[PDB]
C-alpha cells in the first residue's frame, strides 16, 4: 500500500516537474529574447541621445 | 673608520684594502670599543659579548639610501659573524639575493638601484652562542609604486627586467608585447634607465629561482601574477548610458588577466563593476562609479604584488633554514633614511616619519645611556628627556588630528578635492603649531603647499594627488574569487553577527610593529 | 576606541560599528508576548520575545511596535530593544562605545530628550550624539548637494542641501510609508477573498509586498492592461500552502505614495511634494537640486519608482532642466552608510556629548547645542 | 526493496525538481524586470523623440 502510494504521487510529482521544466525553458527563451529585444532598445536608446545632443548643440 | 659618541661612520674607500682581511686585523675579540681602534668589527663583537653575556637581542641599524658602502659592511659583518662564531649562511644569503633586487628596487630620482623596503636580517645563534640558522624579515614596502610612479621614475625593476624580451617563452606565455607604452602601469615615468641592462639581470632572477627552491610552476606562476599586474592597468569602464553605473566597454585585458590569474572573465567583471556586501544576514549589490573601479583595481594590484613579496620572502626564509632550536639572534636594519629633495611628496612623507621614528628610538637610547653614566659617577644632573621630547611635537603626523589623520578625513568626505585638503591643513595647524609652518614659495621654483621642521631640517611638501594616492577600497568579491582560481599560487596567496582602507593607516601599523620589534 | 551606529527606524533596527560597510545586525524592531495559555510546565517561558526570536514564534505571540511614526510610544519596549540589539546582536557592552543614534526630522523634542537620558542613564554610553537620516544619506551616497527622499517604515521625508548647509524652512515631513502601504494591501486583498487580520497576518502581507509589488509607469494603461489580458498576475504561496494570486494589486499598492487620496489623506504625491520642497528653495540652487533626487531607504526599493519618479518631476519642472533620480543598489541601507562613515570622521570626534556635559546640562542639552 | 528503491530515485528527482523551480522563478523575475525596464525606456524614447521633433522644428 504504502509503496505503491509513493510510486503513484511521486510520478505525478514527475509529471510536475515535466511542466516546471517545460515552463523554465521558455522563461529562458524569454529572458534571452527579451534582453537582446532590449540590448536593441538600448542601440537605439545611445543613438538617440547621441543624436539629441549633437543636434541641441546645433540648435 | 671614526665613532661619533654613539655612532660608528664609515666612509667607502673605493680602494681594495686588507683592512678586514684577513683575520690579523679581527683580533678585536674580547676587545672592547673604549680601548681598540675604532671598526665596525669592535661593535659586531660588542653585540656579540652584549648577547652572550645579557641574554637580550642586538639590533644594527644601517643607513641605507647611500648607494655604497651599506651593501659592503653588510657582507663584511656577515662574513665576520660567521667567522667568530663559526652552503654557508653567507653564500645562502647571497644566492636569493636577485628575487629581491627585482622585486623591492626601482629606479630613483636620486639613485638606481633603491632599497624601497625594509630588510631586517636576523643571524640566530645558539644557545651559549653557536651560530645558527639566519632568516630574512621584511617589514613596510613601497607599495604605491607598483600603479604609480612619478615623472623621470619608474616601478620595480622586475618589470622591465621580464619586459626586456629577454626569454620569449615568457613574454608568448603572458599574453604580452614588448613596448612598455602600452602598459598605463609601467609607462607613466621613463621606461628605462640607461645605466643597467634588463636581460642579464632577468637572468640572475631565472638562477635565483633555480638556486631557491622553486620548482617550474612557482616561476610561471610568479612571472604570470606579474603579467597580470601589468594588464590590470589598461582595464576600460565607462558610465552606463544615462544613468550612473560604471560598466566595461572591451573585455580585452580582460579574458587575458582572467586566463592568467585563473579566473572567470564575466565573473571578474561583474563583481568589479557589482560587489557584493553582507547586511547583517544577507548580500546586496553595492554600485560602483569609474573612478570607484579604478580605485578598486589598483587595491587589488597592490595587494597581489605585496602578497607575493611576503610569500617569496618566506621561501627564502624555509630553503635557507635548518638548525637546531636556538634563542638569540643579531637584528641587521637596512631600509632607506631621510629626504630632503626638491619635490617632495606622499611617499617622500612617509619615508620621512619612518626616519623620525628611528632617530627619536636612537635619542631615547642615547638618553638612557647618558642618564646611567650620569648616575653612575655620583654626578647629580637631571635634564629633560633627550630622548623623545624632540620629535614628540614633530609626530603632528600621528596624532589623531594630525596631517594624517586629515588625509583619511578627506579620502572619506564626499566631493573632497586637494584644495579642500589643503585648507583643513591650514585650519587645523597653520599658527596652532610652531611645526607645521607656511613654506615661502618663490617664483622660479617648484611649488610647496606646507612646510614641516623636521629633525633633519624643514622639508617643504606639495600635496597634488594624495587624495587619488591614499585610498585603498579592498574589493572582497574580487579576493574571494582569488581564493578560488585554478593558478595554485594564487589560492596559496589568497588562503588566508574595508572601503575605509587607507595607504597611510597600512603605513602607520607596519610603522608600529616594527618599532615594537626594535624596542 | 571604536563607536556604535544604531539607526533606530520604525521597522528595522539596523546597528553596527563606526568604520564598517553594512550594519553588522539588522533585525525587526518589535517585541512579541505570548497569547496563549501555556500548559507544557517546565517549558521555561519567557515573558517576552524581540527581535526576530520574536518573528519565528509569531503564531503564538501577538507582535507590537514601539515606534509608530518614528515617534517611540512604548519606552519599556525601546529600552528592550535596545538591551537585545547591545548584548545579544552586537555582543558588547555599551560602557565602552560611543553611540550614534538617528531621528527623522520634524519630530517632537522629548524624542531626543528621552533618547539621551536613556543612553546616559540605563546604558552608561561615555557619549552619543543624534544625526539626522537625511543627512546620513546624502553622506552615503557621496554628495554635498541635493534633495533627498527617505522614505522607511514610518515617515517619508525630504531635506534639500546644498554645498553642506541645510534649508530647514523647505523640509517637507509625510506620514505614509511601509507600513501604511501594507496596511493598504492588507484591505485591498479581502476583495479577492483572502483575509489577514492578526498581526503575524500583517508580517505576511508585508512579506507578499517586499516579493511581487512594483510601480507602474502609467498607471491608467496598466490597469486596463491588468483588465484586458492576465499576464500581470503572479502566485505566492502561503506558509503552509494555499497558494494566491493577485493582479492589479501589485502596482496598485505602491500608488498609494502618488495618490496618497487612496489611503484617506489629502497630501499630495511624493513627486509633488519634492517639487514642492524645490520650490521652496532660493532660484539658483533649485537647477542642481533637480539634478540630485536621492532615493533612500526601503519604502523607495519598489522595481520602477525611479522611473515613475523622473517622469512625474519632469512633467512638474520646467521643459529645460535636466532631472536626475538617483537610487543606489544598496540604498536600504544608506543612512547607517552615512552613519558609520560620519562617527569614523577625525573631524566630528568633539562633536560627541560627553557624559560631563550632561551631567552638567540635564537631558535639554541634546538640542540645546547639539 | 522496491519501495526504498523507489523513494530514493524518487527523492533525487525532487529535489532537482525544486532546483528547477528556483531557476524558473529566477528565469522570469529576470524576464520581467527586463520588459518592464524596456518598456520604460521606451517611454523615455518617446520623450527624447518628441524633442528630436521639436528641435527639427526649431531648426
Ligand atoms: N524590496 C522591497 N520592496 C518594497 N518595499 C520594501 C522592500 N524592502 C522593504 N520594504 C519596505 O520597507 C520597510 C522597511 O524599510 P526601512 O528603511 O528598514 O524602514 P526604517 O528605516 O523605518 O527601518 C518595510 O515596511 C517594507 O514594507
Amino acid at each position: 500500500h504504502i509503496a505503491e502510494d509513493a510510486d503513484r504521487k511521486y510520478e505525478e510529482v514527475a509529471r510536475k516537474l515535466v511542466i516546471i521544466e517545460s515552463d523554465l525553458e521558455r522563461a529562458e527563451e524569454r529572458a534571452e529574447l527579451s534582453e537582446g529585444k532590449c540590448a536593441e532598445l538600448e542601440e537605439e536608446l545611445k543613438t538617440v541621445t547621441n543624436n539629441l545632443k549633437s543636434l541641441e548643440a546645433q540648435a | 673608520y671614526t665613532y661619533s659618541g654613539l655612532f660608528c661612520v664609515t666612509v667607502n674607500p673605493y680602494k681594495w684594502l686588507p683592512v678586514y682581511n684577513a683575520e690579523v686585523v679581527a683580533a678585536y675579540r674580547g676587545k672592547k670599543r673604549s680601548e681598540a681602534p675604532p671598526h665596525i668589527f669592535s661593535i659586531s663583537d660588542n653585540a656579540y659579548q652584549y648577547m652572550l653575556t645579557d641574554r637580550e637581542n642586538q639590533s644594527i641599524l644601517i643607513t641605507g639610501e647611500s648607494g655604497a658602502g651599506k651593501t659592503v659592511n653588510t657582507k663584511r659583518v656577515i662574513q665576520y659573524f660567521a667567522s667568530i662564531a663559526a652552503g654557508t649562511l653567507e653564500d645562502q644569503i647571497i644566492q636569493a639575493n636577485p628575487a629581491l633586487e627585482a622585486f623591492g628596487n626601482a629606479k630613483t630620482v636620486r639613485n638606481d638601484n633603491s632599497s624601497r623596503f625594509g630588510k631586517f636580517i636576523r643571524i640566530h645563534f645558539g644557545a651559549t652562542g653557536k651560530l645558527a640558522s639566519a632568516d630574512i624579515e621584511t617589514y613596510l614596502l613601497e607599495k604605491s609604486r607598483v600603479i604609480f610612479q612619478l615623472k623621470a621614475e619608474r616601478n620595480y625593476h622586475i618589470f622591465y627586467q621580464i619586459l626586456s624580451n629577454k626569454k620569449p617563452e615568457l613574454l608568448d606565455m603572458l599574453l604580452v608585447t614588448n613596448n612598455p607604452y602600452d602598459y598605463a602601469f609601467v609607462s607613466q615615468g621613463e621606461v628605462s634607465v640607461a645605466s643597467i641592462d634588463d636581460s642579464e639581470e632577468l637572468l640572475a632572477t631565472d638562477s635565483a629561482f633555480d638556486v631557491l627552491s622553486f620548482t617550474a610552476e612557482e616561476k610561471a606562476g610568479v612571472y604570470k601574477l606579474t603579467g597580470a599586474i601589468m594588464h590590470y592597468g589598461n582595464m576600460k569602464f565607462k558610465q552606463k548610458q544615462r544613468e550612473e553605473q560604471a560598466e566595461p566597454d572591451g573585455t580585452e585585458d580582460a579574458d587575458k588577466s582572467a586566463y592568467l590569474m585563473g579566473l572567470n572573465s564575466a565573473d571578474l567583471l561583474k563583481g568589479l563593476c557589482h560587489p557584493q556586501v553582507k547586511v547583517g544576514n544577507e548580500y546586496v549589490t553595492k554600485g560602483q562609479s569609474v573612478q570607484q573601479v579604478y580605485y578598486s583595481i589598483g587595491a587589488l594590484a597592490k595587494s597581489v604584488y605585496e602578497k607575493m613579496f611576503n610569500w617569496m620572502v618566506t621561501r627564502i626564509n624555509a630553503t635557507l633554514e635548518t638548525k637546531q632550536p636556538r634563542q638569540y639572534f643579531i637584528g641587521v636594519l637596512d631600509i632607506a633614511g631621510f629626504e630632503i629633495f626638491d619635490f617632495n611628496s606622499f611617499e617622500q612623507l612617509c619615508i620621512n616619519f619612518t626616519n623620525e621614528k628611528l632617530q627619536q628610538f636612537f635619542n631615547h637610547h642615547m638618553f638612557v645611556l647618558e642618564q646611567e653614566e650620569y648616575k653612575k659617577e655620583g654626578i647629580e644632573w637631571e635634564f629633560i628627556d633627550f630622548g623623545m621630547d624632540l620629535q614628540a611635537c614633530i609626530d603632528l603626523i600621528e596624532k589623531p588630528m594630525g596631517i594624517m589623520s586629515i588625509l583619511e578625513e578627506e579620502c572619506m568626505f564626499p566631493k573632497a578635492s586637494d584644495m579642500t585638503f589643503k585648507a583643513k591643513l591650514y585650519d587645523n595647524h597653520l599658527g596652532k603649531s610652531n611645526n607645521f609652518q607656511k613654506p615661502r614659495n618663490v617664483k622660479g621654483k617648484q611649488e610647496a603647499h606646507f612646510s614641516l621642521v623636521h629633525y633633519a631640517g624643514t622639508v617643504d611638501y606639495n600635496i597634488m594627488g594624495w587624495l587619488e594616492k591614499n585610498k585603498d577600497p579592498l574589493n572582497e568579491t574580487v579576493v574571494g574569487l582569488y581564493q578560488k582560481s585554478s593558478l595554485k599560487l594564487m589560492a596559496t596567496l589568497f588562503s588566508t553577527k574595508s572601503s575605509f582602507q587607507t595607504v597611510s593607516a597600512l603605513h602607520r601599523e607596519n610603522l608600529n610593529k616594527l618599532m615594537t620589534n626594535l624596542k | 576606541t571604536t563607536a556604535l551606529v544604531c539607526d533606530n527606524g520604525s521597522g528595522l533596527v539596523k546597528a553596527g560599528f563606526a568604520g564598517d560597510d553594512a550594519p553588522r545586525a539588522v533585525f525587526p524592531s518589535i517585541v512579541g508576548r505570548p497569547r496563549h495559555q501555556g500548559v507544557m510546565v517546565g517549558m521555561g517561558q519567557k515573558d517576552s520575545y524581540v527581535g526576530d526570536e520574536a518573528q519565528s514564534k509569531r503564531g503564538i505571540l501577538t507582535l507590537k511596535y514601539p515606534i509608530e511614526h518614528g515617534i517611540i510610544t512604548n519606552w519599556d519596549d525601546m529600552e528592550k530593544i535596545w538591551h537585545h540589539t547591545f548584548y545579544n546582536e552586537l555582543r558588547v557592552a555599551p560602557e565602552e562605545h560611543p553611540t550614534l543614534l538617528t531621528e527623522a526630522p520634524l519630530n517632537p523634542k522629548a524624542n531626543r530628550e528621552k533618547m539621551t537620558q536613556i543612553m546616559f542613564e540605563t546604558f552608561n554610553v561615555p557619549a552619543m550624539y543624534v544625526a539626522i537620516q537625511a543627512v546620513l544619506s546624502l553622506y552615503a551616497s557621496g554628495r554635498t548637494t541635493g534633495i533627498v527622499l527617505d522614505s522607511g517604515d514610518g515617515v517619508t521625508h525630504n531635506v534639500p542641501i546644498y554645498e553642506g548647509y541645510a534649508l530647514p524652512h523647505a523640509i517637507m515631513r509625510l506620514d505614509l510609508a511601509g507600513r501604511d502601504l501594507t496596511d493598504y494591501l492588507m484591505k485591498i486583498l479581502t476583495e479577492r477573498g483572502y483575509s489577514f487580520v492578526t498581526t503575524a497576518e500583517r508580517e505576511i502581507v508585508r512579506d507578499i509586498k517586499e516579493k511581487l509589488c512594483y510601480v507602474a509607469l502609467d498607471f491608467e494603461n496598466e490597469m486596463a492592461t491588468a483588465a484586458s489580458s492576465s499576464s500581470l498576475e503572479k502566485s505566492y504561496e502561503l506558509p503552509d500552502g494555499q497558494v494566491i494570486t493577485i493582479g492589479n494589486e501589485r502596482f496598485r499598492c505602491p500608488e498609494t505614495l502618488f495618490q496618497p487620496s487612496f489611503i484617506g489623506m489629502e497630501s499630495a504625491g511624493i513627486h509633488e511634494t519634492t517639487y514642492n520642497s524645490i520650490m521652496k528653495c532660493d532660484i539658483d540652487i533649485r537647477k542642481d537640486l533637480y539634478a540630485n533626487n536621492v532615493l533612500s531607504g526601503g519604502t523607495t526599493m519598489y522595481p520602477g519608482i525611479a522611473d515613475r519618479m523622473q517622469k512625474e518631476i519632469t512633467a512638474l519642472a520646467p521643459s529645460t532642466m535636466k532631472i536626475k533620480i538617483i537610487a543606489p543598489p544598496e540604498r536600504k541601507y544608506s543612512v547607517w552608510i552615512g552613519g558609520s562613515i560620519l562617527a569614523s570622521l577625525s573631524t566630528f570626534q568633539q562633536m560627541w556629548i560627553s557624559k560631563q556635559e550632561y551631567d552638567e546640562a540635564g537631558p535639554s542639552i541634546v538640542h540645546r547645542k547639539c
